[PDB]
RNA sequence: UUUGGUGCCCAUGUCGCUGUGGAAACACCUGGUUCCAUUUCGAACCCAGCAGUUAAGCACAGUGGAGCCGAAUGUAGCUGCAGUGAGAAUAGGAAAGCACCAAGC
RNA sequence: CGGUCGCCUCCUAAAAGGUAACGGAGGCGUACAAAGGUACCUUCAGUACGGUUGGAAAUCGUAUGUAGAGUGUAAUGGUGU
RNA sequence: UGGAGGUAAAGCUACUGAAUGUAUGAUGGCGCCGGCGUACUGAAUACAAUUAAACUCUGAAUGCCAUUUAUUUUA
């Protein structure tokens, strides 16, 4: 009964993207990532979007 | 890195020897008052 | 009485005894022995009864070996109660008996003694006894 | 060099003394061991410091340190949280503690009368506690007060003990 | 706790358990293995467990480099129509004598 | 007489999902049929089989489904398909 | 045959105990400068060479000491007074077997 | 009145699978930026011997022993290169 | 004919928890001056032997999955 999902998008094209499980607790550093995008056809960096 | 100790001697001056395979290099030739050969005990 | 310290489950299932007997089909370490011919429940009081008899009636000259003990505990639900709520309380531990199997074993002591000791140890049992002599 | 002394005169001479056909039969020195037992790690001293710089100061190589393998729960300790300190060393650096050893540490014992108390537990292997805190030529005084000293093995590649015995004896070693 | 020769069987046998139970493919292996002294590498077919070819310095060549070695048993491979072939590194890295083997097996007309 | 005698305690029991022999040797089997559920590995993967994340055994290649014995004691079972022959 | 390498088989292929041998080789070995390397160190990995080696690994010959397999009969269980067949254990067995490449008989 | 209402593990469940009772026993409403992926390297716990702190038990070396070690957990199964 | 299984039974130095006698007795307690006799409790070991739904080194028949020959239904 604890709120863990957090949504992931990118920055040059602007679209929320992916979801992930990550605890606030524990991680305290915000989690960035690199991934593949549906709408630019290339491989981009993700912050999460709250 | 770490202290970079190289082929220095070793002496007993009590004994009057010299001797080496490895030792501190900082002060060349340490000088030692008593050893096992200068010792008359260690040998019996 | 005889009984066991501790166990990983409390209340477990019943067993049958139907068929010949299974394990101590023969004597081990006694002379004579009381084999019996009816499987059944016996507790742990029984056999209690039977070794202070065969003690009283046998003297510091011989010696008795039992040859079998309660593994196993079932229950009985307190009186005049309504059927379900789970099962019961265990309340005593019984050794299940097969048919041919020897119970109590004695040795050390002249043939008379030994066989009025076993015979009044076997009217202890409610099982069929029967009087039996080491195979050799 | 005790290591061409070795190579040359002693094993030839414990080769002829024990007459057998093959020169490594003849025992020889496996491996040099230095082990650190740390217990101020849980105590919030120094966090290891103490064994470092000591082992530092004593060996000509870089030292590395060992963590604890089990679930101790007697002050408060598992996995890992380094305690003790462990070096392993090969070739001429053998020989050298070896000298070292023999002849500028235990001769300086203030009640020497030899070490040995049949400490072969008969695979061919001897242990030596060097008590004292400071007693070597390169460590230098006014380090650390912490309680603790030198455990050094000789090893041996059988596990005939007294092979063993004969060439640390032939290898000058205060029995 | 090993001898240092049962090691290279061990982990040769780790390596061997991978190919066999990775492959959806059928391509043959190059197995190679490196002694105390010389280099030996040898051909194999799977799906029937037998050996085409093999070569060594022990057919009267000089010891290790030998990279020659990794040119002939090549040539054997394509006259018998085998252009797909997996490197194993037997007990040892893909490194030194091993890597100039592969580079030698890689100039010749080799596709791993 | 009336009394309120309780303290089940525990009724509570998980939904048995099916799994064990779905298979069997001797008919031929099309690729991606599952031939093997379990909850662990008793049945290592041969050749021409495949395992999925649940440890699902399957098929990649058609042929005839066949079980070998190995193991340190001859107690481990292995599936295997075989291409349809003569 | 021997002899190294490795594949499936994984104890009737195991753990040991005692002797035998190394030409070609496999290994011990000689050293860390070249590539590579240790939570550290040529211990292992890796280089470049063969002074010495039967010690060990390794292979032969024995060893039934331990570990393992287990015959025949009988019996327990079950399917319709007859088929079915266990387990424990017994007399016994076992110091692997089947292919492939290369050297040299 | 008392207890329970969803999901998971074993037995009850009679060697396919499945099967009930207010049956016997236990858990879950997560955790992981690495315990995921990959390449590479490496292998039990304990016990005994021997050595300064160091006692049953810290640490180190050796030997032994065929999993009683571990697997993010309840149980089961699986896992000794 | 092939194949999977893990119960019926059987066994408990083949683990898991229970225990029986004897040989060794650790470790204790009692008494007694680190040590000692123990009318005694006794872990671990070797020997003879026990029990199980939740123990299995091992382990049936029957039933079940499909193929083979032959018969038959058109389900």
């Amino acid at each position: 009964a604890v709120k863990r999902s957090t949504r992931l998008g990118c920055n040059d094209c602007r679209e929320i993207n992916y979801l992930t499980f990550k605890n606030v607790k524990k991680n305290p550093e915000k989690l960035a990532l690199n991934k593949f995008c549906s709408r630019c056809r290339k491989v981009v960096v993700h912050k999460e979007v709250k | 890195f770490h202290f970079p100790s190289q082929s220095v001697s070793f002496k007993c001056a009590s004994c009057s020897n010299s001797f080496t395979i490895e030792s501190t290099l900082k002060q060349k030739e340490i000088t030692i008052d008593i050893c096992g050969k200068c010792h008359p005990f260690y040998i019996g | 009485m005889l009984q066991p310290k501790r166990t990983k489950y409390r209340k477990p299932h019943n067993v049958s005894y139907e068929g010949k007997a299974k394990g101590n089909s023969y004597v081990a370490f006694g002379e004579y022995g009381l084999v019996a011919t009816k499987g059944n429940w016996i507790d742990a009081r029984a056999i209690e009864s039977a070794r202070i008899a065969i003690s009283k009636c046998l003297g510091k000259t011989g010696k008795m070996w039992i040859r079998i003990f309660p593994h196993m505990s079932k229950t009985k639900k307190p009186l005049e109660v309504r059927m379900g709520s789970g099962k019961g309380n265990p309340e005593f531990w019984v050794a299940v008996v097969k048919q041919g199997t020897v119970m109590f074993e004695v040795a050390n002591i002249p043939e008379s003694q030994m066989i009025k000791a076993l015979t009044r140890a076997g009217h202890k049992l409610p099982v069929t006894w029967k009087i039996l002599k080491r195979e050799e | 060099n005790l290591k061409a002394h070795y190579q040359k005169t002693i094993a030839k001479e414990l080769q002829k003394s024990f007459a057998f056909s093959s020169i490594m039969q003849v025992p020889r020195l496996e491996k040099i061991v230095i082990n650190m037992g740390v217990g101020d790690a849980i105590r919030d001293s120094k966090f290891l410091e103490s064994a470092l710089n000591e082992l530092h100061l004593i060996s000509g190589q870089k030292p590395v340190a060992t963590k604890a393998k089990n679930a101790i729960s007697t002050y408060k300790l598992r996995a890992g949280q380094l305690i003790g300190c462990k070096v392993t060393l090969r070739g001429e650096r053998m020989w050298a503690f070896l000298e070292k050893l023999i002849y500028v540490a235990l001769p300086r014992v203030r009640d020497f009368r030899g070490l040995s108390l049949k400490s072969f537990d008969g695979r061919g292997n001897y242990t030596i506690g060097i008590k004292e805190q400071i007693i070597f030529p390169e460590i230098v005084y006014d380090d650390i007060k912490r309680i603790r000293g030198f455990d050094v093995t000789l090893v041996t590649s059988t596990n005939k003990d007294s092979e063993a015995l004969a060439l640390l004896r032939a290898l000058n070693l205060p029995l | 706790m090993k001898t240092r020769t049962e090691q290279r069987r061990l982990r040769h046998k780790r390596i061997v358990k991978k190919i066999r139970a990775t492959n959806h493919d059928n391509r043959v292996v190059l197995m190679v293995i490196k002694s105390l002294n010389h280099i030996s590498v040898q051909a194999w077919d799977f799906s029937q467990n037998i050996v085409l070819a093999s070569s060594s310095s022990l057919a009267l060549k000089l010891k290790n480099n030998a990279k020659l070695v990794g040119q002939d048993i090549a040539d054997k491979l394509v006259k018998l129509k085998l252009t797909n072939v997996v490197f194993d590194t037997g007990g040892s890295k893909y490194h030194g004598r091993i890597a100039a083997l592969a580079e030698a097996a890689r100039e010749r007309g080799l596709n791993f | 007489s009336k009394k309120g005698v309780g303290s089940t305690k525990n009724g509570r029991d998980s939904h048995a999902k099916r799994l064990g022999a779905k298979k069997a040797d001797g008919q031929m089997i099309r690729t991606g049929q599952i031939i093997y559920r379990q909850r662990g590995t008793r049945v290592y993967p041969g050749v021409n089989v495949g395992l999925g994340s649940d440890d699902t055994l399957f098929a990649l290649s058609d042929g005839l489904v066949k079980y070998q014995k190995f193991g340190p004691k001859q107690g481990k079972t292995r599936v295997s398909v075989v291409k349809h022959k003569l």
